[PDB]
């Protein structure tokens, strides 16, 4: 399937989505570190047959 | 195959930390061994340090 | 047979920057022991106030510019880094600073603060180009001893989201350049004691002699472990 | 403002005349200061018969 920028990201914080607008990507002029989320991104994968 | 790109531009600030290569024009390398405090810098007569 | 103490005679100012203290009765090469000793805490467990954290107009972050204004934002942080000043029962304000119009913006425009002294009313922090060009700031100051770059005040986070909050480096410090020098002073009646002559530079934000007094206090509280040694843990 | 004061400190004594103590933590070059101002009066100016 194809790819989605949503800001929907399976088990994550608000903390995570603080710096994040609501269509996903970084604010202007967050000061950012190692790890933060730059831009949502989420990949199709369906039946993970766990 | 590609739907969507973004590009996100940073800016870091680095200074300056033991390891970093420098040199003169002179042909003379070198690489900051340890980051020293002004109080044990040499100064001369006149307490300017160096 | 017993020892002798020390004490500081004529603290000759100069300029608001430099000036020269003198200690008159020190016994044989203890002008030394102390002048060195005392340069080390001098020039760097000196408690100073140095602009922090610094929140302007239009400006997201500090690598913009303001239409209007031909410095740089970031080089306008730069020039506040280097802007002297004094408080006193605040250990931190928030200045505000408000001017428009044709022309230099000095340390002098901004708003006077009950413990707000402008020791450098002249500093320059940028100009303004354009007619009707305003610019809005807030300039938050606190207190404390060495240097404390900006990085370092990015763990405790918990939400410091105000995006237009650009922190600057932190230099707290007063002091600039110290030098002191022994010349032997001779009192009438002794065999040879020395004098000491410690001359220091500074940014206009500490006069002399609270200075060398908080700088001797560190030095006993260190020494009060010293004294005795219980070889504590 | 405020400042640091030292903690642990063990005086392992080789001998009632030698020894070597130690005694963590101080701050930014205070090490040399006080180790170099100690110096300075325990060999130069101490009391002595």
């Amino acid at each position: 399937g194809p790819e989605e920028i949503t800001a929907d990201i399976p088990n994550v914080g608000e903390a995570a989505l603080s710096k994040l607008d609501e269509s996903g990507i970084v604010y202007i002029g967050a000061e950012v570190t190692g790890g933060d989320i730059l831009v949502g991104k989420v990949t199709p994968k369906g039946e993970t047959q766990l | 195959g590609v739907l969507k790109i973004v590009k996100v531009y940073l800016a870091v600030k680095r200074r300056i930390q033991p390891g970093d290569k420098m040199a003169g024009r002179h042909g003379n390398k070198g690489v900051i061994s340890k980051i020293n405090p002004i109080e044990d810098m040499p100064y001369d007569e006149n307490g300017t340090p160096v | 047979t017993e020892f002798l103490k020390p004490r500081l005679v004529d603290i000759e100012q100069v300029s608001s920057t430099h000036a020269k203290v003198t200690l008159e009765p020190l016994e044989r090469g203890f002008g030394h022991t102390l002048g060195n000793a005392l340069r080390r805490i001098l020039l760097s467990s000196m408690p100073g106030c140095a602009v922090t954290e610094v929140e302007i107009d239009g400006v997201l972050h500090e690598y913009s510019t303001k239409e209007g204004v031909q410095e740089d934002i970031l080089e306008i942080l730069l020039n506040l880094k280097g802007l002297a000043v004094r408080v006193q029962g605040k250990d931190e304000v928030i200045l505000t600073l408000n001017k428009s119009g044709i022309g230099p913006v000095t340390a002098a425009d901004i708003t006077h603060d009950g413990d707000v002294e402008i020791v450098k009313p002249q500093h320059v922090i940028c100009h303004l180009t354009d007619e009707n060009a305003s610019i809005s700031m807030r300039i938050k100051v606190q207190r404390g001893r060495g240097y404390v770059p900006a990085s370092t005040r990015i763990h405790s986070e918990e939400d410091e989201r105000p995006i237009g909050r650009l922190l600057v480096d932190a230099c707290y410090s007063p002091v600039e350049r110290i030098a002191y020098n022994v010349e032997a002073a001779r009192v009438e009646q002794r065999t040879d004691l020395d004098k000491l002559v410690i001359e220091m530079e500074t940014n206009g934000t500490i006069d002399p002699e609270e200075a060398i007094r908080r700088a001797a206090t560190i030095l006993a509280e260190q020494l009060e472990a010293f004294v005795d040694l219980r070889d504590v843990r």
